[PDB]
């Protein structure tokens, strides 16, 4: 899903995906969370049009 | 003995294909060959750094054309910018459409 | 006064123009210096703003006129002075562009009001490009495709809505208005506004 969103240059709610899977409670491995939580840093560090700085 | 790297390879290889210089030749050598040699046969290889390596060391005698060469190298599917593109391609036809050093023109 | 406006005048007949803005600014004579850098700037709007290229070399002179001119508060008649600060935001309109900076690129080009994008001012909008100057009609083809090419990147990425109608807008202002290479952008506007449904 993220990686559709990216190449519609549709960041922000890729982070946002990202960001909710690290906080949940799905079976996920913290370095898998340290990977997530990377990219939706990265994501929403950059401009998605339509949503405000 | 191991491929030679594709510098010292083509340079062992144009020792063999022009024994003797062509009095035709320009920009000088670079370690005992023409420069422009070099960087045909090492483009013609397909080994671009091997190229660049060439260049570098003639930084004062091939003039801009370090420059351009340096953004070909750089640029994806072997294609300089237009603007670039522009200046180098007037220059070449503007007096050098016909030069004595067959290996300059074809570069 | 005199004599550095006649060599800034031969100068300019010899096609010299970089030359004698130089020379008109050192008379702090605007009228001719905003006139000719209206001239240089022009065929670079659109080009990409490289290390040491000719574009380089005038939008940072340009600037260099644009402080010193409102430090000092020197200004030409509204239409040579108003044409040459509008090529200013377009160069930063295009040096925005080039670089990826989609979302800061859009937000200029909003404040110029000079592409409509809500329906309702393509009527305003049309009836000033007849009385602006060609310098700038010349770079609307490009102003219109990069502003459409904006929007259509925004799209792979309610706000959908948005930019279509948006996307129409730029279509039907660019219907209306006769310029350079119209033929060709017309048409590209069109493929670029049907691939977004």
């Amino acid at each position: 899903l993220c990686r559709f969103y990216t190449t519609r240059s549709r960041f922000f709610e890729a982070a946002q995906v990202q960001t909710n899977l690290a906080k949940s409670d799905l079976n996920i491995s913290l370095k898998d969370r340290i990977i997530l939580l990377s990219r939706a840093k990265g994501n929403a560090s950059v401009n998605t049009i339509g949503i405000s700085r | 003995g191991g491929v030679p790297g594709t510098y010292q390879l083509v340079r062992s290889f144009l020792n063999i294909k022009l024994p003797a210089p062509l009095p035709g030749l320009q920009d000088g050598e670079v370690e005992g060959h023409p420069v422009w040699a070099l960087i045909y046969y090492c483009m013609r290889c397909g080994d671009l750094l091997a190229a660049s390596q060439v260049v570098n060391r003639a930084q004062h005698q091939l003039g801009e054309f370090k420059t351009w060469f340096q953004e070909y190298m750089n640029s994806k599917d072997r294609r300089l910018s237009p603007a670039t593109e522009n200046k180098l391609r007037l220059h070449y036809r503007r007096a050098l459409r016909n030069n004595t050093d067959p290996y300059k023109r074809a570069v | 006064k005199p004599i550095i406006n006649k060599v800034a005048s031969v100068a300019e007949n010899k096609g010299l123009f970089e030359e004698a803005a130089k020379l008109y600014d050192l008379a702090k004579n605007a009228d001719k210096v905003l006139e000719l850098m209206n001239k240089l700037l022009s065929p670079v709007v659109p080009q990409i703003s490289a290390p040491q290229s000719n574009k380089e070399r005038l939008k940072n002179m340009a600037l260099s006129i644009a402080e010193r001119y409102r430090a000092q508060g020197i200004s030409a008649n509204k239409f040579v002075d108003s044409t040459f600060y509008l090529l200013l935001d377009l160069i930063t309109f295009f040096d925005e562009y080039h670089s990826g900076h989609i979302d800061r690129a859009f937000d200029i080009i909003e404040r110029l009001k000079l592409v409509p994008l809500n329906q309702e001012s393509v009527e305003e909008r049309v009836a000033a490009f007849r009385n602006f100057s060609d310098e700038i009609r010349h770079n609307l083809s490009e102003v219109l495709l990069a502003t459409m090419n904006i929007l259509f990147t925004q799209f792979k990425r309610d706000r959908d809505s948005q930019l279509r109608s948006q996307a129409r807008t730029l279509i039907t202002f660019a219907g209306m208005i006769p310029y350079r290479t119209s033929g060709d952008t017309n048409a590209r506007l069109v493929q670029m506004e049907v691939l977004m449904n």
